[PDB]
């Protein structure tokens, strides 16, 4: 059907038309040199720093550098058929990428250019790719949650719209999971999501993408990719990018959120453009501006009030707030979260979820290590009902996890010990959850409640698992009014306390698991 | 009248004629585009050409643009006016009020204070935490300097000794956030204001998102506001988010100002641009200015040199650990490693002193068994080393304390712990006079008599 | 689907080979403002359509 | 490459020239230096390390067409910092100050066929607008590009040519 | 499955689309070649020189 | 028609000076004429004026100054195809064994860009490789990196020639042998231990060795992958080995170091990530058809966080470890399964049966590897009874992971026996769940499928 | 290939006159100023060590005496110090 010959012919038709033939003048250079992605250009006395400089093909470099006599750019691309005596034309434009929600669904390159095979862009326009955040007086203090699917970390580490959340852990630990399923769960919420992927294996990423697709979310999200194998320029400015292509959102007054699957990578990609620029190199051999690289990127991720986005927007949208939520996530080599690259980040963001490989091993997932992991918002940022059903929950678990050290192989005071190690250890057991399988706000905060009032004593560790599904399909076939009241509200009461005290009384009782 | 010739990151190179060319830390200008750039030079080299940083985003910046010398360094509002108003490095007002209705402007970049005006005051401080005004006392007038990793406190402690000695404070304060959070300063900025305190502090911000002029002048645009209140014969608190970072933004652009790296890619200036702006925040006889800074260790080393060349320039410096914040003790203070010009016999009082080295010696002591008991287990301890452990974890424990400031965190509400209440507590843990109770009965509480009464509930 | 697809290329780039040889002179006659006659083109054309 | 070690010596060259009213025997005096750096021998003894003040003698024995005084100083000042081999980029630099302080510029006009010497003549008279400077035209031909025409003057460039047409049509779609 | 079946149409057509495009700009500058001539080239560079 | 004149010598790095337009792309190839024989350059920068800096494929004495130097217009190119089975090539692709010319009618370049996004293969498929121990404790994903962490004296290179035998017999896919920087000793003898086991017609080997010149070891590795490129567009299975993956990041660094750029993380290049990449993205599944990787890993000063070890280990997929103790025990394969790992044992990839069985026969095998700590202290009979099975039932257990190779015929005697998963997956699940427990442990070793265990025990 | 403060007017005075009369062994002028560190041209007759005079009543000790130039660290405040004094 959609192959409609006349379509695809009147769609160049209009090109021939809206075709401007007049001559246009434009400043013009040599290239002098090339070498491992660095260009020196000759000429160009009109050059920018910051702008886009177009090399024959359709390839573009990044003026760096202008030095008396030369201008000094990075190549965007396959950089190996330039050669010594090529023209270049500066274009005056400061680097700059497509954006607009016509984006939503698509496979994007860090320039823009669409990946997948399904032809050119729908965009409002065009948006600077390095940009300085909103100032002091513009922000607004982080009020909304933003529900991942997890247990783990929606209690005990919450996160709020115009948070910026550190996932950091060894290799094969679940960021990766524990990012894409954030991402899939805002599938209905109303949030925008873009995933970045830096120096990522382009297999990992077209899997991600095929999953994404299978749960339903690629309609929702921008994918950014520069694989391992691209430039090394690509690799560093795609977070831009994607920040760039979330600030559309955040400045209209609407919510995105953004993953920037490696800033480890960002890290290296800019120490090796640095160090082939001669730069001197410190701590760990990264530039002086390691930090400032990683501040200036994750600084975007605001939440703004509403004289902002009325004053940017020309007075369009009113009484609106909107923010842009990211999570980047670190590599850390052997359990150091104390190295020169993850404590830069660490100080940046405001909080961190650690993923510890000895609980990921020990079967234990997500492998969220409390007391290392917090979140700088608190619970500012939680549903009414989350904010009282956790309490303290998290430091009662960072309590038992030491306490398992010494009693591990004697104990005094040992009955209250006793019930506090029991306990915490069928908590555990109950936070453990298996991936793609998210949980609404409801389920959660019931499943709190059993754990909390005391519920759980009786069933075994062994138990656990199937006396949730069971109780998750018991409220699913009988108390769905609670479900969807609690699910569209904050939704904490004395009326609410005694409808779940009685679910619970009465599903232990005659219910099956 | 002179023309940019070169545009490296933050340093721009200008070229003037012979007989016109600025002086150093002199402030230019150029039209950005739809802007104005003010660039501070700092070097004159030869041949009329001078070296320059920007003071905002370099982006954007063609060769040959014609820039201005205005005659004068930078110059930033200062005194009264500037009261309860937020401003750019440059002095600028940044929150959307009018302008500052200053009557005077001040350069930025001062002399110290002779050696002859200088003042000592052995008059004690007193704050609401028990770890520090016991191991590391502070006095009015001098300077406390807050180390730490990433994300272990130094913040939060800061804003609790904000809130123990600001509000009960009469004279004016000053608050400089140097490359830190936006975020933070919003929140601040609206605890102060929903407070009605904010008529009483100035505020200067040049956070993490600007470029690195910013971040490199806006601890000295601050200094020069807490010196105009000083200088009026007044008393001042001043507060630095971070002051790491205006060494930061120094290497960041050292290399561009072609100087050859030190020991670990450093400025070979770093000692000295440190002491330059640390020897100007003193009190004096006509004035004095109390200060806390913030300062990050890199790394959690207390070697790099950073660290290491900031510990001399202040008097009383509080160490701040991970491996006691991963326990879950806070503040996370490290008290084998805090420590006070103040803690002594004369100026604290013999009981004070002697239960500060008491708590010391037991800590160290506890230090020295930690390997034994790794390998052999704590059941080869002689019957009174275990006694020796048992105090240092109840001591361990006891030096935690909830903050007001910490409700949104742990929902336990803060605690205000005076010094004649914590010198006792310690003593009688010392002592031996609490043996009875558990350890987790001292863990975050406030005086011992919570202790004990937190004991009947396990 | 696949196969529906298969078939629905060729029904579209057999009717396409029409319009190629219309774009390929709007295109020059908007370069080349002196708009040209189909006459001198007619054989140049025929491997325009030929190729596709 | 001498672009940046030049540019002092032509400005010193110029500026002295300049205050003499000399400057067209300065130019060929810079013209004659630049050529006997070139020579094969020469070349040889300027990359061996001698002695400066003994290769600039050497150097000076070869030219009797440098006034005395000032060329051959300014081969001394060259020859003490090691930079004898700059000389045919400080003559660049000096036919540039020159043409810029004469207000003068030259066009390359590059066209698939000659021209009409009408149109010659407004592009001149246009150019002569679009630039202060007088302006000579040098015409030449390229078969690469089939009508139209490309003016060049400096670093800007005007692509007027019916190729480039074709190839920025090519990348609208 | 109903999607990845609108994934590949979407992609054939961009195909489709793309191979007509070249030729497009193929055959322009084929028959421009074919009909340049110095009645019209004189025309053009009055033009752009009417501009210049 | 020569052009270039060499203007520069230091070591293996030569500067050659074009005319000001025809100067050389980055990475096309050079020739010289070093004296009564041939030398071949391959660019490496452009430096102004003209000048184009280059490294030597092989040794630069004799190298004057003046020569000329004749522009080759593309990149160092290798035959390619069926022509190339059996043979032995260096970097260049020229015969390096003694039988004469290579037949081949196409040649490629060694430089290319990874596949693109929309090529790669929308599946994922697993290598059934016919080995016990790997196809249960690490499967090999179709199209994956495989490190393999042996030392020496463990049988590394029969476990290749396994993989090579099989892939090629029960598939219908070739391989290719990689030797970067390896001893040559090794090379001469995998070259006879293959020919007198008939694999060699269906394997491709190359080779640049330590006494080779570093652009030679550092190029060789492209010159395996693009044969193995060829094979894979011709719509196989291809299997590629890469002799040790280290002294391509060596290579790599010893020519930046020549270069001159800055030093990075511990000494390395700065380039070492893309470098890396650059490779390890080019085996991939494809929709035509794939190519998997099998590599030796060498870790240096025995640590996991320097940064070549944790670079390469970003893009293996499994991981299997060779120990010398499971030898000593006369087990063979010597895999270690207690320290080999693949990404590919997850329940929503493999299934659930093989996850779980692969997580049983884990876990019994680390608990009977403390019981044993138990009786060499307290002797046996300290044991529980509830003890005393998992012992009996952990050495069945280990017994069974042995297995007779085609190649190894010529030791044992015993046939060669290929194991489907399903096979594997049947006999731990039987072992496990304490079936066959009234037959001896001696019924299991080396036996094939545990219906051959039976009818051992019954002739036993 | 850098500069060593070969600049426009120094080179045209030598220009003029190349084998430059002695005028003053015993003065030069200041071409650079920064971080503390002057570059001075001229002063034949400096010693290393010696004291060097600066306007106002300050002095600083000639540390590197190379090939036209003299580099001397400045003992006080250097920020009001300018090229061509
Ligand atoms: N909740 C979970 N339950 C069970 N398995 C999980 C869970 N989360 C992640 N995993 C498993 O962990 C493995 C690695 O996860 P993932 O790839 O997301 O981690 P990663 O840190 O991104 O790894 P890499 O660093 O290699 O990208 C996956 O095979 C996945 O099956
Ligand atoms: N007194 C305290 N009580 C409880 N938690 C605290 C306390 N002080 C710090 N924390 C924890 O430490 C985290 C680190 O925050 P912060 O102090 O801002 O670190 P930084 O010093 O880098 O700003 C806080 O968000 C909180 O989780
Ligand atoms: N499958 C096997 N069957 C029998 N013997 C084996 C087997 N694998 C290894 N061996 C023994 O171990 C030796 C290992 O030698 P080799 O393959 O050269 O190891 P490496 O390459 O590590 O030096 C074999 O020669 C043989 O004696
Ligand atoms: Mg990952
Ligand atoms: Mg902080």
């Amino acid at each position: 059907m959609q192959l409609n010959s006349t379509e695809i012919s009147e769609l160049i038709k209009q090109r021939i038309a809206q075709f401007n033939v007049v001559s246009e003048a434009h400043n013009e250079g040599t290239i002098v040199s090339v070498s491992d992605g660095v260009i020196r250009i000759h000429g160009l006395a009109d050059c920018m720093q910051g702008e886009m400089i177009s090399l024959p093909g359709n390839r573009y470099a990044i003026a760096l550098n202008l030095e008396r006599d030369s201008v000094g750019a990075v190549v965007m691309g396959p950089y190996a058929d330039l050669a010594e005596g090529m023209k270049v034309k500066c274009t005056g434009r400061i680097l700059e990428v497509p954006v607009g929600r016509g984006l939503l669904g698509r496979v994007v390159n860090t320039l823009g250019a669409p990946i997948d095979g399904k032809g050119p862009l729908d965009h409002d326009g065009f948006s600077a790719v390095e940009a300085i955040a909103p100032g002091v007086i513009e922000r607004q203090s982080v009020d909304q949650p933003v529900q991942t699917g997890y247990k783990a970390v929606d209690s005990m580490i919450p996160i709020g719209r115009g948070q910026r959340e550190l996932i950091i852990g060894d290799r094969q630990t679940g960021k990766t999971a524990l990012a894409i399923d954030a991402i899939i769960n805002q599938r209905d919420s109303g949030i925008k999501c873009i995933y970045v992927a830096i120096g990522q294996k382009a297999s990992t990423i077209s899997n991600v993408v095929r999953k994404l697709e299978e749960h339903g979310a690629l309609a929702n999200t921008i994918v950014v990719v520069a694989t391992a194998s691209e430039s090394a320029a690509l690799q560093y400015l795609a977070p831009y990018a994607g920040c760039a292509m979330g600030e559309y959102f955040r400045d209209r007054g609407e919510d995105a959120l953004i993953i920037y699957d490696d800033l480890s990578k960002q890290a290296v990609a800019y120490r090796q453009i640095s160090l082939l620029l001669r730069r001197p190199p410190g701590r760990e051999a990264f530039p002086g501006d390691v930090f400032y690289l990683h501040s200036r990127l994750l600084e975007r991720a605001a939440r703004v009030n509403a004289e902002y986005v009325e004053a940017f927007t020309k007075g369009e949208v009113k009484g609106k707030t909107g923010s842009l939520t990211a999570l980047p996530i670190i590599e850390t080599q052997a359990g150091d979260v104390s190295a020169f690259v993850p404590t830069n980040v660490i100080s940046i963001t405001d909080g961190q979820i650690f993923l510890e490989t000895n609980l990921f091993n020990a079967g234990i997932r997500p492998a969220v290590n409390p007391g290392i992991s917090v979140s700088r918002v608190g619970g500012a940022a939680q549903t009414k009902i989350m904010k009282k059903l956790s309490g303290g929950i998290r430091t009662a678990l960072a309590q038992y996890r030491e306490l398992a050290a010494f009693s591990q192989f004697a104990s005094d005071l040992d009955d209250a010990t006793r019930k506090q190690l029991d306990h915490g250890q069928k908590v555990t057991e109950l936070l453990k959850q298996k991936q793609y399988a998210p949980m609404s706000v409801a389920q959660q905060s019931l499943v709190l409640f059993a754990a909390e009032r005391g519920y759980l004593a009786d069933v075994e560790l062994s138990k656990i698992g199937s006396f949730e599904a069971a109780l998750l399909a018991y409220v699913d076939r009988d108390h769905a009014p609670l479900m969807q009241e609690i699910n569209q509200t904050g939704g904490y009461n004395d009326e609410i306390e005694g409808k779940l005290k009685g679910i619970l009384d009465s599903f232990k009782a005659t219910q099956s698991w | 009248t002179g023309k940019i010739v070169q545009v490296i990151g933050a340093v721009v190179d200008v070229e003037f004629p012979q007989d016109a060319v600025p002086r150093v830390y002199d402030a230019l200008e150029v039209q950005n585009g739809n802007e104005r750039l003010v660039l501070e030079v700092q070097q004159q080299l030869g041949g009329g050409i001078v070296r320059t940083i920007a003071m905002g985003s370099s982006d954007g910046l063609r060769r040959g643009l014609d820039v201005k010398d205005l005659e004068h360094p930078i110059e930033v509002p200062v005194g009264k006016a500037t009261l309860g108003r937020i401003m750019n490095v440059l002095g600028e007002p940044v929150d959307m009020k009018g302008e500052i209705g200053e009557e005077e402007r001040w350069a930025i970049h001062r002399a110290a204070p002779s050696y002859e005006e200088l003042s000592n005051s052995q008059e004690l401080l007193e704050t609401g935490i028990k770890v520090i005004d016991l191991m590391a006392p502070f006095a009015k007038g001098g300077k406390v300097g807050l180390f730490g990793g990433a994300g272990v406190g130094k913040t939060v402690n800061m804003m609790e000794l904000i809130r123990n000695i600001a509000i009960e404070h009469s004279g004016y304060s000053v608050f400089a956030g140097v490359g830190e959070r936006t975020r933070e300063g919003n929140d601040f900025y609206h605890e102060m204001t929903d407070s009605n305190v904010i008529d009483k502090v100035s505020l200067v911000y040049g956070q993490m998102n600007e470029p690195p002029g910013n971040r490199l002048r806006v601890a000295l645009t601050g200094l020069t506001m807490a010196e105009k209140f000083r200088d009026e014969g007044r008393d001042v608190l001043l507060f630095v988010d971070n002051i790491y970072r205006y060494t930061l933004a120094g290497t960041e652009v050292s290399a561009l100002l072609g100087r050859m790296p030190s020991a670990v890619g450093y400025q070979p200036t770093l000692a000295e641009e440190m002491g330059v702006l640390q020897e100007r925040i003193t009190s004096t006889k006509t004035g004095s200015i109390t200060s806390v800074q913030a300062v990050y260790v890199p790394a959690d080393d207390l070697t790099d040199p950073s660290p290491a060349t900031t510990f001399a320039h202040l008097d009383a410096t509080v160490v701040l650990s991970r491996q006691i914040a991963s326990l879950g003790i806070y503040p996370a203070v490290d008290p084998l490693d805090s420590t006070s010009r103040q803690l002594d016999p004369l100026v604290v009082g013999q009981e004070h002193y002697d239960t500060a080295r008491g708590v010391q010696s037991i800590l160290q002591r506890y230090q020295e068994l930690k390997d034994i008991i790794a390998i052999l287990g704590m059941d080869e301890l002689s019957e009174e080393d275990k006694l020796v452990v048992a105090r240092a974890r109840k001591i361990q424990r006891f030096l935690s304390q909830p903050f007001f400031v910490a409700e949104v965190f742990t929902g336990s509400p803060g605690k205000y712990v005076s010094l004649k209440d914590t010198i006792r507590g310690f003593k009688g843990i010392m002592e031996g006079e609490y043996d009875h109770l558990p350890e987790q009965a001292f863990y975050m509480v406030g005086s011992i008599e919570e202790a004990v009464e937190k004991a009947k509930k396990l | 689907a696949q196969a529906e697809i298969e078939a629905e290329r060729k029904r579209a780039r057999e009717e396409l080979r029409k319009q190629v040889a219309i774009l390929a002179v709007a295109g020059a006659e908007k370069i080349i403002e002196r708009s040209v006659d189909e006459a001198a083109n007619s054989d140049i054309v025929d491997k325009l359509v030929a190729e596709l | 490459e001498f672009i940046t070690v030049a540019r002092p010596y032509a400005k010193a060259a110029f500026d002295f020239a300049v205050e003499h009213q000399s400057v067209e025997r300065w130019q060929d005096m810079l013209a004659f230096a630049a050529e006997v750096t070139k020579n094969e021998q020469m070349a040889e003894l300027l990359s061996g390390a001698l002695a400066p003040e003994t290769l600039a003698e050497s150097f000076i024995a070869v030219a009797g067409e440098q006034l005395d005084e000032n060329g051959q100083n300014l081969i001394r000042v060259m020859a003490e910092n090691g930079r004898l081999n700059a000389l045919p980029d400080v003559l660049e630099q000096f036919i540039h100050l020159r043409a810029v302080s004469e207000a003068t510029a030259e066009v390359d006009v590059i066209s698939a066929a000659a021209l009409s010497e009408q149109q010659l003549a407004k592009i001149s008279a246009a150019m002569e607008k679009r630039l202060s400077r007088k302006v000579k035209l040098n015409a030449k031909i390229d078969k690469s590009v089939m009508a139209g025409v490309i003016i060049r003057a400096g670093d800007m460039v005007i692509d007027g040519s019916v190729r480039g047409r074709l190839e920025r049509l090519a990348d609208v779609l």
